[PDB]
């Protein structure tokens, strides 16, 4: 059996660590949900 | 069960010791996580159970007790925060400006933040605290790193 535990609110935290770029990529969804780059 | 809102550790003990698989968000008595996490199992919280009411292994998603409750999106100009929660450490806020996933049936927020599997779930917010998608299904870059989807439901 999996199980759950409380981590937290969700809430916008003010003054948070700002980090990770931002990248435009081109990206085909097979019929299993899993992602892939086009090229 | 424990039924108020906000995030939540998904563990098993069907490996050593206790593991974190993923992690989700109760909200209106609904709790979503990613399908890749549960593999559609049902859930325990104390002597309660959450049963899957709603799932779709393509969008990667699944609802339990009820249908999926979050209908906010990236509005696709304005930062977010991943509320990253990772296997044995707190619940810890980053903030981002997303990129794009451009697919053939359209344009998607990806946000590029690298984590352990475990973080598969962790809700992504906008300004005024609103879940716009969950994090960690995505891609694998040039670089090595780890390029995640916004991904988002449909309320009915
Ligand atoms: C089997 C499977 N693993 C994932 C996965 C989810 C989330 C993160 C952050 C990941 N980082 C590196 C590698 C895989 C990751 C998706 N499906």
């Amino acid at each position: 059996d999996m199980y759950i535990e409380r981590a937290g609110d969700i809430t916008w935290e003010k003054d948070a660590e700002v980090t990770g770029n931002s990248p435009r990529l081109d990206v085909a969804l097979d019929e299993s949900g899993d992602f892939s780059l086009v090229e | 069960g424990e039924t108020t809102d906000g995030v939540y550790r998904v563990m098993t003990r069907r490996l050593l010791g206790s593991t974190q698989v993923g992690v989700g968000v109760m909200q209106e008595g609904v709790f979503h996580t990613m399908w890749h996490v549960t593999k559609g199992a049902a859930l325990r919280s104390g002597e309660g159970r959450l049963d899957p009411y709603w799932g779709d292994v393509k969008q990667d998603l699944v609802s339990y007790c009820g249908p999926w409750k979050l209908d906010a999106a990236w509005d696709g100009l304005s930062e977010v925060q991943l509320l990253a929660v990772p296997p044995g450490e707190r619940a810890k806020n980053i903030q981002t400006l997303p990129g794009i996933f451009k697919t053939k049936d359209g344009d998607i927020g990806a946000v590029a933040l690298d984590y352990p599997a475990g973080t598969s779930g962790s809700p992504i917010l906008d300004k005024c605290g609103r879940v716009i998608g969950l994090y960690g299904n995505g891609v694998v870059i040039k670089n090595g790193s780890y390029v995640s989807a916004i991904t988002q439901g449909k309320r009915e």
